[PDB]
RNA sequence: UAGUGGCGAGCGAACGGGGAUUAGCCCUUAAGCUAUUUUAGCGGAACGCUCUGGAAAGUGCGGCCAUAGUGGGUGAUAGCCCCGUACGCGAAAGGAUCUUUGAAGUGAAAUCAAGUAGGACGGAGCACGAGAAACUUUGUCUGAACAUGGGGGGACCAUCCUCCAAGGCUAAAUACUACUGACUGACCGAUAGUGAACCAGUACCGUGAGGGAAAGGCGAAAAGAACCCCGGAGAGGGGAGUGAAAUAGACCUGAAACCGUAUGCGUACAAGCAGUGGGAGCCUACUUGUUAGGUGACUGCGUACCUUUUGUAUAAUGGGUCAGCGACUUAUAUUCAGUGGCAAGCUUAACCGUAUAGGGUAGGCGUAGCGAAAGCGAGUCUUAAUAGGGCGU
């Protein structure tokens, strides 16, 4: 199959049947500043935004 | 008559040739525009490249793990139990009726419709809602 | 299937050099000059279909004006004289009656003077 | 239904014969057969295979002539075709089921146009061409496609020289020759086997 | 895909399935064995009158051949005029391939394994860039147990499984074409196709290695012009003869730019992208003038084309004109629309095949999700959650 995916975006984007999951950023290595309201609202696993879909679905070889 | 027949209207189109005339609409540039990268031979922007801003797939954290053991999993809907023959749903009986796969060991059965006939599951382990259907619709769940 | 374009190129060249005959020197015989003088002579023929209508209207007016001064008016008071009444006659057929049918023109002019305008 | 010239009405299944004539399907099937692997062997050569041409003739700047870098280039004299064609295959893939629905649809309008002559049995005796010419004079036919399943060396050695008469097997019958060859001559064995193939 | 990777660009397995092909044996060294085709040939069937034509294969009108009817070429279009086309015979003599066969190698045909396994630094090959790094390798330095041993199962260790390392031999499926021979083409048709249809790797250009062109066609047949007149005793013409045709004459057709010669109409007091709108007169034809064609005195409006650009008549770019060639293609993967097949199911890849049919369902996509994972399932994850909320039906 002459269509190699990228290896990075296959490790930051799992694919479910309701879009693409991804972990939130900014949560490492300086954490004694931030208020919890900000820590517990970056703990989940969001789904990807619509401006970003057709950019990633070319990096992952879906197109 | 081979002199007669032709396809449906709209089924064939005719491959517009860029670079011919001025009346055709595609002349002298071919839909590219003017000077720049996406106007030249091999004007391929690399996929995922943004221009110099840090791209999406190098800002977000790696978070996966791939176990090993879903390489041996499969599952069968309750509706497909009427697709084997011989009414003994073994492990190999799902393979020769090519309902599952080769090289699959552990199989479940989940609820997806009525079964249709009384079969004896053995070797495979259904969910809670599935075994409430098979035990009522004449089947027998042994091992 | 190699196609050689030496025979359908020639028909399109002779079709240009037919429209461009009667021209001076090198505009009627070589093709990279005779293509410009066929397009340019088509723009002039588009503009001058409008300017034809302006060069006769300005010729009809200046013939009524000369013929109606000899009887005793101007042009501009004659047109107000005919449209006080209702005579409804073009400029094209007044300037025919000015030259050829001169006695019928005088029988028109006297009625504009009776219209007193 | 089907009127054998001898006698008695073989009365076939109307699932195959007497179907609706989809001709968008048939046009796709005769196009894919007819472009089935042609012999295709075109062979033009590019900028990189022509003999020689590997130095700049006349220095970049300062000469007065336009910038050139190779004597063997598409702008020049015998330099090279700029998009040369190397050999390649021509083959569609229609389907198994889609090939049969086209075959079943030309075999309905073959019946509705009376281009189909069903006979009891067609058997020549000696491999001699003038014997078969007389036997086609009985049915009143010339330019015939003969469709049978028992293609015998009496029948095959004849009509390798006849001008418009062609003999085939029931699995060698392709969707071109059933639309060419104005009248088709089947036997009562071959109408059976269309129910084993097409249903 | 798991992995590997300044975890960047990227590189990328195996296990398991489906096929093609179908043998295993043992000591170079304890003690070795290592019946056909082919280069030459031969036979090979079926047609007559009638028109036009320089010449019939063509127009007509009939008949015959066939295991050979889309070949070539004969004064124009030939199944039946000529050469050939389907099957057999072969061959003094060589060649090769299968055999017996001869020797010997092709080699059917006995063990086994010490500076060896492992180890320590330094490198390679393993998909695997010191990484928890297994395994194979060998440049330097070392070093075992005797098949009651041994080494493998991706750091490592116990338990189970599975194989005998330090000696050898092997057909088939496979890769290739400078050289042949048949055949075939939705391949080229002398600026294309080999650089090369022509005496081409030649002429020429280089001290050399090396580079490297341009160059086809009279007619069915030379019947290729006896003889006369002008000319330098020539070159070239004018006749005459051949021919269906010499404006087919040493060459089929024969265009454009370029150059001329005749005939008509306009131009020697008038200023410019040379045309367009109106328009006198003259000419030649036709019924004789709108029946049409050719010139255009006079006069109104009018600063070429392309490309770059916020704008070009621009004193910005490019072009001496003509004739030939000269620029969005292919292959393999994948997404969206158009039109089709079967439909909770649709479809096969290699490979077999009397071979565009048929077989081949391995594999893929779907019919169910949520979760990092085990796992549980019309729900599941987070959570002390059964509360809320995310995703899903």
């Amino acid at each position: 199959p002459k269509m190699k995916t990228k290896s990075g975006a296959a490790k930051r984007f799992k694919k479910t049947a309701g879009g693409l999951k991804h972990k939130h950023a900014f949560k490492s290595h300086i954490l004694t500043k931030m208020t919890t309201k900000r820590k517990r609202q970056l703990r989940g696993t969001s789904m990807l935004n619509k401006s970003d879909v057709a950019r990633v679905e070319r990096s992952l070889r879906l197109r | 008559q081979l002199n007669d027949l032709r396809s449906a209207p709209g089924a064939r189109r005719e491959k517009h040739r860029p670079g011919r005339g001025i009346g055709s609409g595609l002349g002298k540039t071919g839909g590219r525009g003017h000077k720049g990268l996406t106007s030249r031979s091999g004007g391929k922007v690399a996929p995922g490249f943004e221009g110099g801003q840090q791209p999406l797939h190098r800002r977000l954290p790696k978070f996966g793990f791939v176990s090993l053991k879903a390489m041996d999993r499969a599952e069968v809907r309750t509706s497909e139990l009427a697709k084997v023959e011989g009414d003994v749903v073994s492990l190999q009986t799902l393979k020769d009726a090519n309902l599952i796969n080769q090289h699959v060991q552990r199989v479940k059965v989940m609820l997806s419709g009525e079964v249709g006939r009384a079969v004896t599951l053995k070797g495979i382990a259904a969910t809670k809602g599935a075994r409430a259907a098979i035990e009522a619709a004449g089947g027998k769940f042994e091992d | 299937a190699r196609v050689k374009r030496g025979v359908i190129a020639r028909r399109r060249h002779k079709k240009i050099l037919k429209l461009a005959k009667g021209y001076y020197g090198a505009r009627s015989r070589v093709f990279r000059v005779a293509k410009q003088a066929v397009i340019k002579a088509g723009q002039y023929a588009y503009r001058d279909r409008r300017q034809r209508k302006r060069q006769f209207r300005a010729l009809w007016i200046a013939r009524i004006n000369a013929g109606a001064r000899q009887n005793g008016l101007s042009y501009s008071r004659l047109i107000a004289g005919l449209k006080k009444a209702a005579i409804e006659i073009d400029r094209k057929v007044l300037a025919d009656l000015a030259v050829n049918e001169k006695a019928a023109f005088t029988a028109i002019v006297e009625k504009a003077k009776a219209s007193l305008a | 239904q089907l009127n054998v010239n001898g006698a008695q009405a073989i009365e076939v299944s109307e699932r195959t014969f007497g179907g609706e004539f989809n001709e968008t399907l048939v046009h796709q099937a005769v196009v894919a057969y007819m472009a089935g692997g042609r012999q295709g062997s075109k062979a033009q050569k590019t900028r990189s295979e022509v003999s020689g041409g590997g130095k700049k003739p006349w220095r970049q700047k300062g000469t007065g002539r336009a910038r050139a870098g190779t004597i063997r280039s598409p702008i020049w004299r015998g330099g090279g075709t700029t998009f040369a064609a190397k050999p390649r295959s021509h083959e569609q893939k229609l389907n198994k089921k889609m090939y049969r629905a086209a075959l079943r649809s030309i075999l309905a309008e073959l019946v509705r146009l009376d281009r189909l002559v069903v006979v009891a049995d067609f058997a020549v005796d000696a491999p001699k061409t003038k014997g078969l010419v007389a036997k086609l004079d009985t049915l009143g036919l010339k330019d015939v496609l003969i469709v049978t399943d028992g293609v015998d060396e009496n029948l095959y050695l004849a009509a390798r020289n006849l001008a418009h008469v062609d003999v085939r097997d029931v699995q060698g019958s392709d969707p071109v020759s059933l639309i060419a060859y104005d009248k088709v001559l089947v036997t009562v064995s071959a109408v059976k086997k269309f129910e084993e193939l097409l249903g």
